[PDB]
């Protein structure tokens, strides 16, 4: 369904 | 230009760290103190709808619409249940 709130944080 | 076949020889998880070395920029540029926590929620939907979202600014434009809402969204459930 929708993006999901609790995803992981993607650090560049 | 990152491409379908520049991903295709990269192991999956070295795949979605390309993806996000190229979103993120863009991400930040919208919303730079949500930029990391909106990047990893679009790194979990499939790799061709993020392909996709790099060629397509009005997609990436509306799917990081859609994780600020989802965001909004999580703030109000946690308030419920703290009231």
């Amino acid at each position: 369904p929708l993006l999901n709130p609790s995803a992981l944080e993607f650090n560049p | 230009p990152l491409t379908a076949s520049m991903l295709a020889s990269a192991p999956p998880q070295e795949q979605k760290q390309m993806l996000g070395e190229r979103l993120f920029p863009l991400i930040q540029a919208m919303h730079p103190t949500l930029a990391g926590k909106i990047t990893g929620m679009l790194l979990e939907i499939d790799n061709s709808e993020l392909l996709h979202m790099l060629e397509s600014p009005e997609s990436l434009r509306s799917k990081v619409d859609e994780a600020v809402a989802v965001l909004q969204a999580h703030q109000a459930k946690e308030a419920a249940a703290a009231a």
